[PDB]
RNA sequence: GCAGUCAAGCGUUCAUAGCGACAUUGCUUUUUGAUUCUUCGAUGUCGGCUCUUCCUAUCAUACCGAAGCAGAAUUCGGUAAGCGUUGGAUUGUUCACCCACUAAUAGGGAACGUGAGCUGGGUUUAGACCGUCGUGAGACAGGUUAGUUUUACCCUACUGAUGAAUGUUACCGCAAUAGUAAUUGAACUUAGUACGAGAGGAACAGUUCAUUCGGAUAAUUGGUUUUUGCGGCUGUCUGAUCAGGCAUUGCCGCGAAGCUACCAUCCGCUGGAUUAUGGCUGAACGCCUCUAAGUCAGAAUCCAUGCUAGAACGCGGUGAUUUC
RNA sequence: CUCUUAAGGUAGCCAAAUGCCUCGUCAUCUAAUUAGUGACGCGCAUGAAUGGAUUAACGAGAUUCCCACUGUCCCUAUCUA
RNA sequence: GUGAACAGCCUCUAGUUGAUAGAAUAAUGUAGAUAAGGGAAGUCGGCAAAAUAGAUCCGUAACUUCGGGAUAAGGAUUGGC
């Protein structure tokens, strides 16, 4: 996941290797988030680091407000297209990959999230849960 | 424990079976297997698929 | 010359050599510490692995996101008819190891076991224990003597038991025979228990109980001769490489001038002996029970057997052990279910389960129905029927 | 390159917490030289990829002793190589340099490991442009572009696989020897506590998860499809229909089974003895002293438990042992 | 104004396939660029048919980026002959 | 016959059915395919693969030697009756 988090996150399948670009689902003015690092994450020769629902990533904004581009900032993954399996046996998946810009403590830069947002993410990050609409 | 129903075929879904899609709006869809899942993706119409 | 980047070695050197097991029945290599203060009892059991299905249950684990909530788990079911006791073997301690001094057998042995002593039953004269039997003639002595020898010397005591493989869907007629250490108390008590049980039967519910953690011992599924890549999980070489790419590029430095026991090489994969630990009993089935597969929540009458029958195995008509998760070996294969060499306190290990529902749909395709009854209710009348 | 001895000095004061001049003793052989012993009827260059193993001058992780150690953070030092030591941008690069994650992103060896293992970007044949040099042919330790990577079937080693001879044949076992494995992080709680003027700010026990590794497994989900299993489609051929052939598996949708994925699920043991170190009793030396005798506690160490093979010249118990 | 040796680099162009120093400096593009591009120029050693500068079209030529694409890769699996 | 066609695919006439064979279907290959999520992070370098593609109708930039650029680009459509 990351650091700033309230709780733990049971393992969820990885969908977003470094280099993945996800839709930006806040109202910050960024359109993309491009993942360059995953806060969680350990090491294996040749393994790309990869994130998953509720992970904090480090990202840059490829498309979007100029004041917001050309720099690395933390983001949080709130939806993933790669299917994953919950402790209750259900394998679910979203229709896109989406993230929200955040500061290192987990406070969100924006103040609204567009789309649904998976519970696992919601639980890890109060401030995201707070700004979330539908959850799972 | 609940038996869900396949939202394309009306089929009984027991725990662990199939998959659950979550659309953009947030309409949740559940398929019982990968057949209904696929026909859904191809934008088939349940009303014209005779086994549903 | 100092490897440019560092990585962990592929594979575990504690599971070498990676050859075919000697026997298809994997050996119990350790029995639990004996506590001679409690009733004489078997320490393992023999069964046939039949297949897997799915469970639902509430979890009980304070502090977990999933406490007081339903989770859904793979289980595997192993066909477990009663085991028959036909011998006792006594072991003595020596400065060279445990050693067997005698074996005393039962007066009558069934064909199932007798068949284990032959390679060409159809045409043998089946003379197997026919002179041994006569030892019973004499009011006792020969037999009663050897029993007495085991009482006098003898330091550990195992019974000889066999499977009743006929009570099982398998084509194989030859039963499986094994020694199982008697852990209940006192050498003398052990052999009496053993004597008393000769020709008699022993059920699993006298060995194992719900929630128990047990070990499984079995030869692993064979796969024939494998290349390095899948055998060891070595990395594929680039697409560009000449002369193939499922290899390891460098088998060794120039010195030591010898390919070394630690580099990965093609050869047999599978058919190995594994002792797998910590498998929690989730059900102990009764064969006489027509609601095997039911629950205090799912009240329906149904047996554990899947619709269609366990694929590549058949039906479960006997007692059975249901174990959480999975187990080495494949369907049809003999498994020894051993009890724990230790007293786990895991919390995970202490949890008491109760199932809520046991899957029973066909495993032969995407089965949509638990019972014939449910299917007919859903489909209504067909063109066969009525 | 690395480590000492002396101690003038640094260090508010104070040589030696951490450092340390003038001098001075060494060690190493991944630097570079010096030499020219081997190889010029041949030993295939640089870098990378892949993979195994070894060293320790230890970066992380275990337990400790120091401090200019209040707490947190650090720094010096011991026992330690058991276990890890990464993802990228530019460059043929090694190196270098930034970004980024992390417990940490230590340093080295194995013919500057590793080309009948690959690659061929660089170097270093023959094409070619330029700059400098030259009357010229040509030259350049300058830039640039294009430039064929051969053989294993033999021995050995290594992986796995059979097997003669110990009356015959069968079933159940022992265990010498050899291998052996787990790893690291976070959150909750302890606690806004100990400590502190404040700013800040731990840990043990208990709980839930995760990382890297490993061994299996296939309920489930997903991948694969000559099930050529069902259906759909183009073109042609069998007069039409039915039903089929051909199109190097004609194409498309679904697709059981099998195989299989941190793309799936399950499982990964607990006793002793020690190291450093801190101590007990205690002389030597009527005092003192952890040490001389004796002794307690004690680490990711070691030895066992456990786990894998089972000596084809290690072994036990048991069954049946031939008239044609 | 002067010296060598006849003159003394005009018009242009430029770290260019010509720049040692050099991974030049500034700007741009990137999270990050010994790369690319635009600029700068006392240019080791650019420069006018020893042709200089420009240049539409063309190019299995060298080079940089972007969209699309994707088993190149993460990380491998499966099938046919 | 299909179709723009001396293409490809199937056919008639004519000609062949000849290029050791049998049984299996391990590894590793050679040749042919496919892959969830990501999308060049692989690599000296997108090498190899993949993606595009016929026709009709719309639409089409800089620049230019005014000829081009241009199938630029970007879109809709397509069977049977």
């Amino acid at each position: 996941s990351g650091n700033g988090a309230q709780g733990t996150k049971f393992r969820i399948s990885l969908g977003l290797p470094v280099g993945a670009i996800m839709n930006c689902a806040d109202n910050s003015g960024a359109r993309n988030l491009y993942i360059i690092a995953v806060k969680g994450s350990g090491s294996r020769l040749n393994r790309l680091p990869a994130a998953s629902l509720g992970d904090m990533v480090m990202a840059t904004v490829k498309k979007g407000k100029p004041e917001l581009r050309k720099k690395v900032m933390p983001a949080i993954v709130v939806r993933q297209a790669k299917s994953w399996r919950r402790r209750d046996g259900v394998f679910l998946y979203f229709e896109d990959n989406a993230g929200v810009i955040a500061n290192p403590k987990g406070e969100m830069k924006g103040s609204a999230i567009t789309g649904p947002v998976g519970k696992e993410c919601a639980d890890l990050w109060p401030r995201v849960a707070s700004n979330s609409g539908v959850v799972v | 424990m609940k038996v869900e129903i396949d939202s394309f075929s009306g089929a009984k879904i027991y725990p662990g079976r199939g998959t659950l899609f979550v659309r953009g709006d947030s309409k949740i869809f559940r398929f019982q297997n990968s057949k209904s899942a696929s026909l859904f993706k191809q934008r088939k119409n349940p009303r014209r698929i005779a086994w549903t | 010359s100092h490897r440019k980047y560092e990585a962990p070695r592929h594979g575990h050197l504690g599971f070498l050599p990676r050859k075919r097991a000697a026997s298809i029945r994997a050996r119990v290599k350790a029995f639990p510490k004996d506590d001679r203060s409690k009733p004489v009892a078997l320490t393992s059991f023999l069964g046939y692995k039949a297949g897997m299905t799915t469970i639902v249950r509430d979890l009980d684990r304070p502090g977990s996101k999933f406490h007081k909530r339903e989770v859904v788990e793979a289980v595997t079911v192993v066909d477990t008819p009663p085991v028959v006791v036909v011998g006792v073997v006594g072991y003595v301690e020596t400065p060279r190891g445990l050693r067997s001094l005698t074996t005393v057998w039962a007066e009558h042995l069934s064909d199932e076991v007798k068949r284990r002593f032959y390679k060409n039953w159809y045409k043998s004269k089946k003379k197997a224990f026919t002179k041994y039997s006569a030892k019973y003639a004499q009011d006792g002595a020969g037999i009663e003597r050897e029993l007495a020898r085991i009482k006098k010397y003898a330091s550990v005591v195992r019974v000889l038991v066999h499977t009743q493989i006929r009570k099982t869907p398998l084509a194989q007629k030859k039963a499986h025979l094994a020694e199982i250490q008697l852990n209940g108390g006192s050498i003398s008590e052990k052999v009496d228990w053993a004597r008393e049980h000769f020709e008699k039967t022993v059920a699993v519910d006298s060995v194992f109980e719900q929630n128990e953690m047990i070990d499984a011992i079995a030869v692993t599924k064979g796969h024939g001769f494998e290349g390095v890549t899948h055998r060891w999980g070595t990395k594929k070489l680039p697409r560009k490489t000449h002369r193939g790419l499922r290899k390891v590029a460098c088998i060794g430095a120039w010195h030591p001038a010898h390919v070394m026991w630690s580099v990965a090489r093609a050869g047999q994969r599978g058919y190995h002996s594994r002792t797998s630990i910590n498998h929690k009993i989730y059900r102990v089935g009764k064969g006489d029970d027509e609601a095997n597969g039911a629950t205090s929540f799912d009240r329906t009458k149904k047996t554990i057997t899947p619709m269609g029958g366990f694929v590549h195995y058949g039906e479960i008509k006997n007692d059975f052990i249901m174990v959480k998760g999975c187990i080495p070996g494949n369907r049809k294969r003999i498994v020894t279910l051993r009890k724990s060499l230790y007293t786990n306190t895991s919390r995970k290990a202490l949890e008491e389960v109760s199932l809520k529902w046991i899957d029973t749909a066909s495993k032969f395709g995407k089965g949509r129905f638990q019972t014939p009854a449910e299917k007919h209710a859903f489909m209504g009348t067909l063109k066969k029927d009525l």
